[PDB]
């Protein structure tokens, strides 16, 4: 449905933030 | 033949890339992409569930669907791991459209991607030092 999309954003962008945090 | 030097410039530069040198700096920027992918994308299903399958992609719905994902991921914010995050996902849409036989959606995935980075991440990205940051950021991991 749509409530996949909210999910994988939050996945993606929880994912990505640690990624960036990660390489500081 | 276009053709036999881009072969030989690819090939060049994979062997390049083998030993931590590069051909170009796009050639090197590249090389940062695919990996950081690679090692985002292990990170994501050690912790969920493929990000391909789960979203029901149609060539109507698609661009939707991009746009929604899209959109949260860089409400609040933009930085290289959420870059990543990025093409990750467009990825996944694409690998998705190929084995559910929509092929014809990868080079509208594309263009909606570089579309995106134009126009929306661009700003940020030459703000925040260019590819070439990313490069030492990134690069050979």
């Amino acid at each position: 449905g749509s409530g996949t999309m909210e999910n994988l954003s939050r996945r993606l962008k929880v994912t990505g933030d640690l990624f960036d945090i990660m390489s500081g | 033949s276009q053709s036999n030097r881009e072969l030989v410039v690819d090939f060049l530069s994979y062997k390049l890339s083998q030993k931590g040198y590069s051909w170009s700096q796009m050639a090197a920027v590249k090389q940062a992409l695919r990996e950081a992918g690679d090692e985002f994308e292990l990170r994501y299903r050690r912790a969920f569930s493929d990000l391909t399958s789960q979203l029901h992609i149609t060539p109507g719905t698609a661009y939707q669907s991009f746009e929604q994902v899209v959109n949260e991921l860089f409400r609040d914010g933009v930085n290289w791991g959420r870059i990543v995050a990025f093409f990750s996902f467009g990825g996944a849409l694409c690998v998705e459209s190929v084995d559910k036989e929509m092929q014809v959606l990868v080079s509208r995935i594309a263009a909606w991607m570089a579309t995106y980075l134009n126009d929306h991440l661009e700003p940020w990205i030459q703000e925040n030092g260019g590819w070439d940051t990313f490069v030492e950021l990134y690069g050979n991991n």
